[PDB]
């Protein structure tokens, strides 16, 4: 698997109707993109574009402040387990 | 907690190498393996990473 | 460690003009050089 | 015909000399972000400040080096205390920052003449040491 | 409490010594050539 | 003779022309034609006729002409303008050659003499004010475009201009003989505006750019 | 991985030159025994 970072501070803008509600194996609200997602970031000095490939994990919201190198996206044996 | 402290751990691997590049080209420690002489990237991971 | 002293001139022969550390500088494997310099060379 | 013709900011920076990164008119805020009612629970921010180990800075050569630099005037940092983006920048281009230092003392010494120059270190001298009172000597 | 359920060198010894693939086409010639 | 002048951009001829009555221009990917009226000195051109070839070979086209070209004869001074090509070629043979070292000719100039003057003249000076350029890759003809810094404008003493290139041949100052920069200057210019390009990169990704100075 | 059917095997022999009819001889015909098919299938 392959994290996409934030490379700016700033804010995220996407259409959260565009993408699918999902649960991550962490247990955490994400979205899950079928198609050619565009994420723009709104930072300090200018607006930037990270485009967002299909079947990949949206783990941001829109209008979420992100900080830079933070993961925002996720391009995508039997064990027991006692509790 | 296996997923996010090893995609940590490997960040900071990968950033590394450009962060010698930068900033410190001559570092000791980063030439000793940069070049070939001795030790590679894991082992350097395990004194600075 | 083991050090070895040919007796017989044929043995003689072969470890001077087989054996040295000059006629055999690439590998076998691959045929890569042997004696690259290393660490702090 | 048509093929012979006779004829603060960002000057800083085509220059080289100190200036912020970011040019400060071209600069924005970042607007209104969710305000944890907007967002889902693993993206809010925690009630009350988490204890970390991390919470404070390291220390290191390039920290104390910029602040003694910064007073001297020699460098102009953003704030008061050096950013991890100016120890970094810092650390490539330090031995520009040296040799200048060292040329001012040799200029220094060139003007002073050796006995004044080197008087720092011998404090039991009190005779004059300035060319001329060598010279009336 | 609760019980969960959540999902080199001898590869060259094992070769040496002997892919499904193979067994497959060899038993399919076998079969059939003849 | 013939008149390409006005004709197709890119379509074949079909003869074969006498190549002794041309100056034969050799670049990377092409030879360029230009009719040479008989002249000892051999640097006379007649820009009327030019004919563009893939390299050795005699199957001769019109050339793209992207300006004006001179109607009379004018006599011009020609210089090449690319790289060397410097590789360590694989040794097959025994004694193979370690390296190989090729000129790659990418552009070639025609500078004017200055009212057509000879070489050997004493008053000889190039006119930097009309300059005409080949290019390989597309197999054309250009006249320069020239910016003149020098005070003086038309009329001036022109044994003290000097003509600075730059930007892959494309452009093209006259400065003042006195304002010639250093070579070490030149190369340290470069090397300054791209590593001050690639630490700001490096750098863009702390999350403490934004507060932080250069310096 | 050669063709699992037979016939395309065959081909792939060929292509490959593996294997070609130039390969399929035996001892009557090139030793001249002419007589040897009145011998056989019978």
């Amino acid at each position: 698997a392959e994290h996409v970072r934030a490379p700016y501070n700033g804010k995220i803008k996407f259409n959260e109707d565009l993408v699918h509600p999902t649960r991550t194996r962490h247990g955490h609200p994400a979205f899950l993109c079928y198609i050619d997602l565009s994420v723009i970031i709104e930072s300090e000095d200018i607006i930037h574009s990270v485009t967002i490939p299909p079947k990949s994990f949206l783990l941001v919201q829109n209008d979420q402040y992100v900080e830079s190198e933070q993961v925002i996206a996720e391009i995508r044996e039997r064990v027991r387990k006692y509790i | 907690s296996i997923e996010i402290w090893y995609a940590t751990s490997e960040y900071l691997r990968q950033e590394m190498n450009p962060n010698f590049r930068m900033t410190d080209p001559f570092n000791p420690v980063h030439m000793m393996s940069f070049s070939g002489a001795r030790g590679n990237a894991s082992q350097v991971h395990q004194l600075v990473g | 460690m083991a050090v070895h002293v040919p007796l017989s001139l044929e043995a003689q022969a072969e470890a001077r003009l087989l054996m040295f550390s000059h006629m055999n500088l690439l590998s076998p494997a691959i045929g890569d050089p042997i004696s690259v310099p290393t660490q702090d060379m | 015909n048509g093929f012979v013709v006779y004829n603060g900011f960002e000057l800083d920076k085509k220059l080289g000399r100190p200036h912020p990164f970011i040019d400060p008119t071209k600069k924005k805020q970042i607007e209104t972000t969710l305000t944890s009612d907007e967002s889902w629970w693993n993206w809010r921010k925690p009630e009350k400040e988490q204890w970390s180990r991390w919470q404070r800075r390291r220390p290191d050569v390039e920290t104390v080096f910029l602040k003694a630099m910064a007073e001297t005037g020699q460098v102009k940092l953003y704030g008061k205390e050096p950013t991890l983006t100016e120890t970094s920048l810092y650390r490539a281009r330090r031995h520009l920052f040296k040799e200048e230092r060292l040329q001012a003392e040799r200029e220094r010494l060139a003007k002073e003449g050796p006995m004044a120059f080197y008087s720092e270190w011998v404090k039991a001298w009190k005779r004059d040491t300035s060319r001329e009172a060598v010279q009336k000597h | 409490l609760v019980t969960f359920i959540y999902e080199g060198l001898p590869k060259v010894e094992q070769v040496l010594e002997v892919s499904l693939n193979l067994e497959k086409r060899i038993k399919g010639w076998n079969r059939c050539i003849t | 003779f013939i008149s390409t002048q006005g004709w197709d951009s890119e379509m074949v001829v079909d003869y074969r022309i006498n190549e002794d009555e041309f100056h034969k221009i050799s670049l990377l990917d092409c030879d360029f034609f230009i009719r040479k009226p008989p002249d000892p000195d051999n640097d006379v051109y007649d820009f009327r006729e030019m004919y563009v070839t893939p390299p050795d070979t005699d199957i001769y086209s019109v050339p793209r002409v992207l300006a004006p070209m001179p109607q009379k004869y004018i006599r011009c001074a020609m210089s090449d303008y690319g790289c060397y090509d410097v590789t360590e070629p694989p040794i097959d043979a025994p004694r193979d050659p370690l390296y190989k070292s090729e000129r790659e000719i990418s552009k070639v100039f025609l500078t004017k003499h200055y009212r057509n003057r000879r070489l050997n003249d004493p008053e000889f000076v190039l006119d930097f004010e009309e300059i005409y350029v080949i290019d390989s890759k597309t197999k054309s003809i250009t006249r320069a475009r020239v910016l003149v810094t020098v005070p003086g404008g038309r009329k001036r003493d022109r044994k003290d201009d000097l003509l600075v290139i730059r930007d892959n041949g494309n452009s093209f100052k006259i400065i003042h003989v006195g304002e010639r920069d250093d070579p070490t200057t030149v190369i340290e210019r470069e090397e300054w505006t791209k590593t001050r390009e690639d630490m700001e990169k490096h750098l863009r990704k702390l999350r403490d750019f934004s507060v932080s100075n250069w310096f | 991985w050669f063709p699992e059917e037979p016939f395309e095997a065959f081909k792939e022999m060929r292509e490959r030159k593996v294997f070609d009819v130039s390969d399929m001889y035996t001892i009557a015909d090139v030793w001249g025994w002419t007589w040897e098919k009145d011998f056989k299938n019978k």
